[PDB]
DNA sequence: TGGCGGCGGTTGGGGCTCGGCGCTCGCTCGCTCGCTGGGCG
DNA sequence: CGCCCAGCGAGCGAGCGAGCGCCGAGCCCCAACCGCCGCCA
C-alpha cells in the first residue's frame, strides 16, 4: 500500500486502453476532441493507436 | 564548530503513515500553497506542495524545540528538505554550543515527543526509524557523527533540483543557496577548488611515541627493553599494537637514516664533571698526546668540519689504545660495521646503511682505493656491495685502527705505495705504540659520551696536519 | 655420432591480518516523586 | 498552628557511549612438484 501511484502520460492510453478489443471493452467516456472519436468506435481506436506509435517512433 | 546531521522521515503517505489523522489536519496541510522567491530558477512544477508545507513545520518546531532546550538561540543551522527513493526525509543541521554528545539522545527524544504531540497530535508515524541522528556506525555501535562546515558543500549543496525541494538556514555564507541552483553550484565550485593531516587519539600518542624512540636512541627490541620492559609490554598486547611495534622501528630507523650529522647522536647531553676518570682520557695520555687536543681532534672529525682531512689513523700493533675506543664507538653508535680486508673485491660488505666505517686490524686494498678516496675526501660515491645493488655513502667519518702500515696498499698478490700521498694527505696519524695492561678494562658508552661533550666544553685551534701534536 | 641424474620457479593451502558489523557492558543526567523544615509570627 | 512553599535529596530509567567478539574477506609464507641444466660411451 505504500507503493507510488500509476502516473503516466498520454501515451498511456493508446498503449493498453485503445489496443483492447471489443471483447475487453464495453463503453468508455471522455472528452477530449481527438480521443471522444475513439469511444464505441474500434477503427478510430486503431487509428489513434496508429498516430501514436508514428508519433512516438 | 561541529554539527549533528538528524534524519527526520517526512511521512509522505498521511492514510498509512498517520492512520486516523483528523481531517482538518489534511486540509490545512493542502490549502497552505507556497512559491518560490522571485530570484529562483528552480522549477515549482517538480517541488511538492503539501509535504513541502509538512516539511517545514516540521523542521520550525524543532528549531523552536531546539533553542528551547539548549539557551542558544544565536546557534548556526541548515536545514535541507529532499526526496528520497522512497521516502522524503530532511539533512537537518544544528550546531553543539551548549548539547554535549552524552545530552543529545534525550534532546532528540523530547523532541520527537513534542512534534507528535503537537503536530501529528498524538499519532506516532509508522515509518521506519522516522526521527534519529546520523551515527558514526550502523547499528547502536558508532556514536554521534559530528560532522564539520565542509559537510555542506560536499553532500547537500551537490544535490539539484531533482533531488533537492527546499532548504532553510540562517548562515550568512549559505543564503542564496537555498532556492538557486546557480548558487549551489557556485559554491560547490568554489569548495572543491579550494581544496594534510589527522588527528585522532590513537595516532597522537604514536606521534609522541616515535619521537620518544629516536630521544632515547632506540632502534631494536631489545633496546625498548632495556629503558622499561613494562612499557615495551605495553606496546605489544594486541596484534594492532605488534604491528604498531614494527611500524615504528621502521620507521625509526629511515627517519636516522637523514638525521644531519652522526654526533648529533654521541655528543653528550649534560656536561662532564670528572674527565680523568674517563678510560679514554688514560688511554690518551698514556701514549703521549694532549688529551684536550686529541678531543678537539675527534669532535673536528666527527663533525665533518675537515672536510678532506677528515679522517683518523690510529698506528702502532693492535690493542694499543686503538681498538678499545673504536669498539666503544661502534657499541655506542646505532649502526656500525667492520672493513672486511679479506675480501678485497667487496670490502665494505658489513658497512652498508651503517653510519660509521671501522677498520679493524685490516690493511688498505687496491680494489676499492679510488672509491674510497672519494669518501675520504669529502665527496659522494656509489660502490658495489658484495651480491647487491650499489648505494650512495655521504661523507662519512672513516676511523682506522691498524698495526702495518696502511701505505702498502695491496693489489691482490702484491704491493704498491702509489697511493700513499694521497692517503696520507687526509688522514690523522696517532702514533698509539703504548700497550693498555690487562687490568685496564673496555671502555663504556657514557664514556664515549663523556668524551664526545667535553671535547666540546674545551676547544682549541685544531691544525690542518699530517702529524697530530703529542703532549708535552 | 647417442640418453640418465639433479636444481629454481611455482601456487594453492593453512595461517595471520585488518576491518566491519554486531552485540554487550559502564556512565548519565533532566525528571520525577516524595520527605521534611524555618516560618506563618 | 497545621499547613506552606520549597528546598532537599535519591534515585531513575531511556539514552549515551566504548570496548570486545566473531566473522569476513584478503593478503602471505611455505611445501610437493615441473622446466631446465650436468654427467659418460
Amino acid at each position: 500500500a505504500g507503493g507510488g501511484n500509476k502516473v503516466v502520460d498520454e501515451s498511456y492510453i493508446p498503449n493498453y486502453l485503445l489496443p483492447k478489443t471489443q471483447p475487453e471493452l464495453q463503453w468508455a467516456w471522455t472528452n477530449m476532441e481527438q480521443y471522444l472519436s475513439a469511444c464505441l468506435n474500434l477503427t478510430e481506436r486503431k487509428r489513434l493507436v496508429a498516430q501514436h506509435l508514428t508519433h512516438v517512433s | 564548530p561541529g554539527f549533528y546531521e538528524i534524519v527526520i522521515k517526512v511521512p509522505s503517505d498521511l492514510d498509512e503513515h498517520l492512520p486516523g489523522i483528523s481531517d482538518s489536519f489534511v486540509n490545512w496541510v493542502a490549502e497552505k500553497e507556497w512559491e518560490l522567491p522571485p530570484d529562483s530558477d528552480m522549477d515549482l512544477n517538480l517541488i511538492e506542495q503539501a509535504p513541502l508545507t509538512v516539511a517545514e513545520k516540521l523542521q520550525r518546531d524543532f528549531l523552536t524545540e531546539w533553542r528551547r532546550v539548549s539557551k542558544a538561540p544565536e546557534a548556526l543551522f541548515f536545514v535541507q528538505f529532499e526526496k528520497g527513493e522512497s521516502y522524503f526525509h530532511m539533512h537537518v543541521l544544528v550546531e553543539t554550543t551548549g548539547v554535549k554528545s552524552m545530552v543529545l539522545g534525550r534532546f532528540l527524544s523530547q523532541i520527537r515527543e513534542k512534534l507528535i504531540q503537537r503536530i501529528y497530535r498524538g499519532i506516532e508515524p509508522t515509518l521506519p526509524n522516522w526521527f534519529a541522528v546520523t551515527k558514526t556506525r550502523n547499528g547502536a555501535g558508532g556514536g554521534n557523527k559530528v560532522v564539520d562546515e565542509s559537510y555542506i558543500p560536499n553532500y547537500l549543496l551537490p544535490k539539484t533540483q531533482p533531488e533537492l525541494q527546499w532548504a532553510w538556514t540562517n548562515m550568512e555564507q549559505y543564503l542564496s543557496a537555498c532556492l538557486n541552483l546557480t548558487e549551489r553550484k557556485r559554491l560547490v565550485a568554489q569548495h572543491l577548488t579550494h581544496v594534510p593531516v589527522i588527528r585522532s587519539k590513537t595516532s597522537a600518542r604514536y606521534m609522541e611515541l616515535v619521537g620518544w624512540l629516536v630521544d632515547k636512541g632506540i632502534t631494536s627490541e631489545k633496546q625498548w627493553i632495556q629503558e622499561d620492559q613494562a612499557s615495551y609490554i605495553s606496546f605489544n598486547a594486541a596484534s594492532n599494537s605488534r604491528s604498531q611495534i614494527k611500524a615504528a622501528l621502521d620507521n625509526a630507523g629511515k627517519i636516522m637514516s637523514l638525521t644531519k650529522t652522526a654526533p648529533d647522536y654521541l655528543v653528550g647531553q649534560q656536561p662532564v664533571e670528572d674527565i680523568s676518570s674517563n678510560r679514554i682520557y688514560k688511554i690518551l695520555e698514556l701514549n703521549g698526546y694532549d688529551p684536550q687536543y686529541a678531543a678537539s681532534v675527534f669532535l673536528g672529525w666527527a663533525t665533518k668540519k675537515f672536510g678532506k682531512r677528515n679522517t683518523i689513523w690510529l698506528f702502532g700493533p693492535a690493542t694499543t689504545g686503538k681498538t678499545n675506543i673504536a669498539e666503544a664507538i661502534a657499541h655506542t653508535v646505532p649502526f656500525y660495521g667492520c672493513v672486511n680486508w679479506t675480501n678485497e673485491n667487496f670490502p665494505f660488505n658489513d658497512c652498508v646503511d651503517k653510519m660509521v666505517i671501522w677498520w679493524e686490524e685490516g690493511k688498505m686494498t687496491a680494489k676499492v682505493v679510488e672509491s674510497a678516496k672519494a669518501i675520504l675526501g669529502g665527496s659522494k660515491v656509489r660502490v658495489d656491495q658484495k651480491c647487491k645493488s650499489s648505494a650512495q655513502i655521504d661523507p662519512t667519518p672513516v676511523i682506522v685502527t691498524s698495526n702495518t702500515n696502511m701505505c702498502a696498499v695491496i693489489d691482490g698478490n702484491s704491493t704498491t705505495f702509489e697511493h700513499q700521498q694521497p692517503l696520507q694527505d687526509r688522514m690523522f696519524k696517532f702514533e698509539l705504540t703504548r700497550r693498555l695492561d690487562h687490568d685496564f678494562g673496555k671502555v663504556t658508552k657514557q664514556e664515549v659520551k663523556d668524551f664526545f661533550r667535553w671535547a666540546k666544553d674545551h676547544v682549541v685551534e685544531v691544525e690542518h696536519e699530517f702529524y697530530v701534536k703529542k703532549g708535552g
